[PDB]
RNA sequence: AAACUUUCAACAACGGAUCUCUUGGUUCUCGCAUCGAUGAAGAACGCAGCGAAAUGCGAUACGUAAUGUGAAUUGCAGAAUUCCGUGAAUCAUCGAAUCUUUGAACGCACAUUGCGCCCCUUGGUAUUCCAGGGGGCAUGCCUGUUUGAGCGUCAUUU
RNA sequence: UAUCUAGCGAAACCACAGCCAAGGGAACGGGCUUGGCAGAAUCAGCGGGGAAAGAAGACCCUGUUGAGCUUGACUCUAGUU
RNA sequence: UUGUGACGGCCCGUGAAAAUCCACAGGAAGGAAUAGUUUUCAUGCCAGGUCGUACUGAUAACCGCAGCAGGUCUCCAAGGU
RNA sequence: UGGAGGUCAGUGACGAAGCCUAGACCGUAAGGUCGGGUCGAACGGCCUCUAGUGCAGAUCUUGGUGGUAGUAGCAAAUAUUCAAAUGAGAACUUUGAAGACUGAAGUGGGGAAAGGUUCCACGUCAACAGCAGUUGGACGUGGGUUAGUCGAUCCUAAGAGAUGGGGAAGCUCCGUUUCAAAGGCCUGAUUUUAUGCAGGCCACCAUCGAAAGGGAAUCCGGUUAAGAUUCCGGAACCUGGA
RNA sequence: CGAAUUUGGGUAUAGGGGCGAAAGACUAAUCGAACCAUCUAGUAGCUGGUUCCUGCCGAAGUUUCCCUCAGGAUAGCAGAA
RNA sequence: AUUGGCGAGAGACCGAUAGCGAACAAGUACAGUGAUGGAAAGAUGAAAAGAACUUUGAAAAGAGAGUGAAAAAGUACGUG
RNA sequence: UUGACCUCAAAUCAGGUAGGAGUACCCGCUGAACUUAAGCAUAUCAAUAAGCGGAGGAAAAGAAACCAACCGGGAUUGCCU
């Protein structure tokens, strides 16, 4: 059928690495058998299985580093928010909202008063 | 002898495959691509060559990263799951 | 005789033949095929038999 | 606005036993040497193109 | 099964473009 | 002046366009000075420029550049407007003091050709406006 | 030429692999209008120009 | 009209000099310190034919006054100069054929 | 009288007009603002049980993960009461990953799959040699940090 | 070689076509007028004719169409002084 | 026929470069209880990656629209007259 | 004639549109209507609206097709013949027997450029090989190119070309050592140590550019359907390395 | 037919430019100014073409002016209202 | 402002020699050293039911037969 | 002797930024000729095409060194005029 990522996320590094080696062994064995028989679709889910194991392995490694750098500035660029180059270079919400003390005392004193005309 | 017998003398390629575009337009002795202008940093283009710009613009290729930006923009450049 | 990766060299092929089949190799000879895939000729030492390793891989 | 004009066709002139209508250059296609740009030409521009 | 799509190679429409001698007709 | 970059002075056209020598660059020397600097320090934004000195061959100017990604300018809202991308290469498009002077951007009857931009003004008064119910 | 670069040899490879008739099984696939390989190439007829 | 033959020489494409077989720029040694308050001796090791030059050239080896090194110089050969000959260069050099007064 | 041009309530050819069809174009209008040194656009080479092209993808390669829907895919096969379920699917989403060789393209070079240097490893019983695995080494700038230079200059006279 | 045969198999060209004589006609007709006449289908040749074919005459002229070249043409111009 | 050698003739023509390798000059440094150097003597041990390698090279494998009497560089070279 | 508004609660799979028909009728005519055949999904009348609206020609465009005409022709490079076998099928394929030619500046044996798989094997003949074809550089399916020593790589050549810098609005141009602050290896140190810290020589100035120039080193015998100075068996050499 | 020889590869020179023992030669079958795209559907007093029927009316080649003489304007001739 | 991008709604527009060059494996094929040039090509049928089987032929194919509402729809496929 | 300051430098010093793409619209620079003038040179085409630099969802402009001359309006932009 194929291994499941939600299962692998309960397994440790040594279990997953061992799970990877015998899968690569199964794939290597299957590629030998690919020559003798015309069709063998089992090779597809073994490649999927190999990909699933590598997906979770990378996920724990990336998560491991994520809280290693947690709480301090200068996370790795590969860990940072990708969104877009121009968005990344845009002023922050704090920096774009900054005003001078002169402006601040004017905004406090005379804000846009809410009113209505009656008649 | 400018016709048929002269055509038999030509066996030295003057252009080879360009690195930036695989076109066979990289001039060997000028070290330039007549199509894309490699190794200049910009790509060779002209507003008088409208067909030429249409042959290699954005969308003629895979847009391996650009095909996804609109979907990423519509979801508001989110992070998480 | 193996189809090996294009990025392989004779050192990397030798190491893999030992790690995947537990047999020391004498000499590795490699070519790029006309169909564009790398082929290797690995000579196992004289104290081995190639069809012994081959049959237990699964081909004759 | 550019329908029927997206070609570099040029007239051969007289002396070649063909009509003086512009013809596509180059070779090896089938399009090469064919009439272009004319309202009488297959693939050419229509007469007095419709405007918005 | 070894189908036969016709080649349909094109031929240069220029054809021969030569006249007799050099002129054969200069000042009739 | 700016010499017309033609080989052997051959302009290949009408006599009115035959001039080569006494042709004047339309931008100022302050503009080229700060465009050349803006390419050198391409990370900064050109704030202004001014004359410092001159001799027979060289006019000398000082350029003011502002580091947009220095956090002292990202904060301090008196200066962070230049961090916004609409101010990329102001000197290039002519948004500096010398750039506004060269494009003729000024109020008055004297600038009728250059108020919203000369090319903008020209395209506007060279457009045939047609309404649905034709006037 | 016999003494060819790797880049040229790789181009020889892709052209040789592409130079095949259409698989006979894809003909029967539904809504398919591919009856033959219209991008076939013969060394005598059309040169690959590299 | 077209650009004429003498006009095309300044571009220097096919009119540059053929300099492959030349033995170097024939020059006197640098007027350094010795040549102007004394003299320096050197030996002509060979006189050779310089391609494209009618005149023969003389290879002369002087000693470096400031470092332990043999400095070769490419002099134009004057008539009578022979290999194995000393030539004296400087203000105090004697008035002899080959000297650099 | 035959054989040898014309017309057919005539058939058959050649050829692809006409007619009817339209997942295309064209034009108009309305809304939105989002490419790239976190490496874009573009290119090359590959990747499917059976693919050449085309689509998609990058050695995790017609794809992985997360999510929703809830039994397909389908040319032939092939894991199947995989089906009252953390679950099919060339399905939709799509935020997490992989993302080869390149390209503004960045160690140097490039018509070479060329040649280096630094760090940590492993091995060949080796700081230096070789090989393997993993990390790295471009310019122009900006801000700061150290190390300096200059009888440019100040204190400061062993 | 041509020729004849088996296979294979183009092109140029083509308003329609294809016997003359005179006439008159855009003043040299295959056609029109008046006469001579006139009988299938054809083969090899042939160079009288088709004012044969090949090219919107290259000569000449016209055009308020060029271009190469030259000069004390007109108007400028790089450079140089 | 090719290579080599020793020569001779010619030039107002005198007939590349670098990588690389060695040699020489020199006299810094170092050398006495089983030691010090010789790894330019002999013998011994290990490694030598990457990319190319089929075939034609022409009256049919190249270019001339083609399996075109054209064009396209070079090596080997039997007997007789 | 195409399309549009309105209407005929129009025609129609019991057959619309289209097409063919020396069948009919009507109109001077443009054309309209209808019989018959073919055909299969739409389409007409009338009142109006609108236009990319009517062809014989333009050496018109694109496409298709004639007469010419089974005609011109398929004649350079001396040349073929006999038999067998294989095949429906042999002038052309294989085998044998002959006869000939290239006649060693070859019609021989290799390479360079170029080609790119034409190499080789097996099936195979619709098309291509201007006759033919059982044959093939064709078609389909596969196999095949093995290096420390053969080349590239390394080196510089004419020459290309960064940096420093100077022009240029600018794409860029010049410039190549120039008016630049452009440099390793031995017991230095040799236990927060490998540059925490007085151990020399400089006067180097990028890099790219030869598969015929310069270069480190390999030979013989055997082997394959096809590779070999590479594989195998012997016998050597060079470079690096304690 | 031993040289001002023939020739391969590398390299350099690019379009009013190159290169030319000089022919306006050669510069990819292009040369008294290459090729490609665009401006560009360039302009043409000039050549050619210009698509259904019937009905009624029905010409001009003349005047004056124009770098006008193969063209225009103007008047005349014609139609329609 | 907007003949580009993304997302939508439309038309007295075009209807495969038209409409964008491209309605289709179209900037594909092919040409040119190169800049660049640049096509043709849409329709079986409701469903492949794509013609089983028998005889002539070496075979392609024919003649039957069969499927289909129609082979006057046989893929060299609507009409023709 | 030891610390500064100024200017200048160096580091694979710690952290960043620029370059390219697309370019319908936008901001600049640079810049023709065909054409029209029934010839043509100013003019026109056109402050256009082509070329180069630089942005955003808009850009530019923009709160008067403005317009006015009135009994005065009152940043900029755009539409009608």
């Amino acid at each position: 059928a194929g291994v499941k990522a939600y299962e692998l996320r309960t397994k440790s590094k040594e279990q997953l690495a061992s799970q990877l080696v015998d899968l690569k062994k199964e794939l290597a064995e299957l590629k030998v058998q690919k020559l003798s028989r015309p069709s063998l679709p089992k090779i597809k889910t073994v490649r999927k299985s190999i990909a699933c194991v590598l997906t979770v392995i990378n996920e724990q490694q990336r998560e491991a580093v994520r809280q290693l750098y947690k709480g301090k500035k200068y996370q790795p660029k590969d860990l940072r928010a990708k969104k877009t180059r121009a968005l990344r270079r845009a002023l922050t919400k704090f920096e774009a909202s900054q005003v001078t003390e002169k402006q601040r005392k004017k905004q406090i004193a005379f804000p846009q008063r809410k009113y209505a005309i009656k008649a | 002898g400018k016709g048929t017998p002269s055509f038999g003398k030509r066996h030295n390629k003057s252009h080879t495959l360009c690195n930036r575009c695989g076109r066979r337009s990289f001039h060997v002795q000028k070290k330039t691509c007549s199509s894309c202008g490699y190794p200049a940093a910009k790509t060779r283009s002209y507003n008088w060559g409208a067909k030429a710009k249409r042959r290699h613009t954005t969308g003629t290729g895979r847009m391996r990263y650009l095909k996804h930006v609109s979907r990423r923009f519509k979801n508001g450049f989110q992070t998480g799951s | 005789v193996f189809q090996v990766s294009m990025k392989a060299n004779k050192y990397q092929i030798k190491k893999a033949v030992k790690e995947l089949y537990e047999v020391d190799v004498l000499k590795v000879n490699t070519l790029v095929r006309p169909n564009g895939t790398k082929k290797a000729y690995v000579r196992l030492t004289a104290d081995y038999d190639a069809l012994d390793i081959a049959n237990r891989i699964g081909y004759i | 606005e550019k329908a029927g004009h997206q070609t570099s066709a040029e007239s051969w002139g007289t002396g070649r036993a063909v009509a003086r209508i512009p013809r596509v250059g180059g070779g090896g296609t089938g399009r090469s040497g064919q009439g272009a740009f004319g309202n009488m030409c297959r693939g050419g521009r229509m007469f007095a193109p419709t405007k918005t | 099964m070894e189908i036969r799509p016709q080649r349909h190679d094109e031929k240069t429409l220029v054809q021969s473009q030569v006249n007799a001698y050099n002129a054969d007709m200069i000042d009739p | 002046n700016r010499k017309r970059p033609v080989p052997k002075g051959a302009t290949y056209g009408k006599p009115t366009n035959q001039g080569v020598n006494e042709l004047k660059y339309q931008r100022s020397l302050r503009a080229t000075a700060e465009e050349r600097v803006g390419r050198r320090a391409a990370n900064l934004r050109v704030l202004n420029s001014y004359w410092v000195n001159q001799d027979s061959t060289y006019k000398y100017f000082e350029v003011i550049l502002v580091d947009p990604q220095h956090k002292a300018i990202r904060r301090d809202a008196r200066y962070n407007w230049i961090c916004d991308p609409v101010h990329k290469h102001r000197e290039a498009r002519g948004l500096t003091a010398t750039g506004k002077k060269s494009r003729g951007i000024n109020k008055g009857h004297k600038f009728n050709n250059t108020k919203a931009g000369r090319r903008k003004t020209w395209k506007r008064q060279n457009t045939l406006s047609l309404w649905r119910y034709r006037k | 030429a016999a003494q060819k670069s790797f880049r040229i040899k790789q181009k020889m490879a892709k052209a040789k692999k592409q130079n095949r008739p259409l698989p006979q099984w894809i003909r029967l696939r539904t809504n398919n209008t591919i009856r033959y390989n219209a991008k076939r190439r013969n060394w005598r007829r059309t040169k690959m120009n590299i | 009209g077209r650009v004429i033959r003498n006009q095309r020489k300044g571009a220097g494409s096919i009119f540059t000099s053929h300099t492959r077989l030349r033995q170097g720029a024939a020059k006197l040694r640098t007027l350094d310190y010795a040549e102007r308050h004394g003299y320096i001796r050197g030996i002509v090791k060979q006189i050779v034919h310089d391609s494209g030059r009618g005149a023969p050239l003389a290879k002369v080896v002087f000693r470096d006054p400031y470092k332990y090194r043999l400095r070769e110089e490419i002099f134009i050969a004057n008539e009578g100069v022979h290999t194995g000959q000393f030539i004296y260069a400087g203000k105090k050099a004697s008035l002899n054929v080959g000297n650099v007064l």
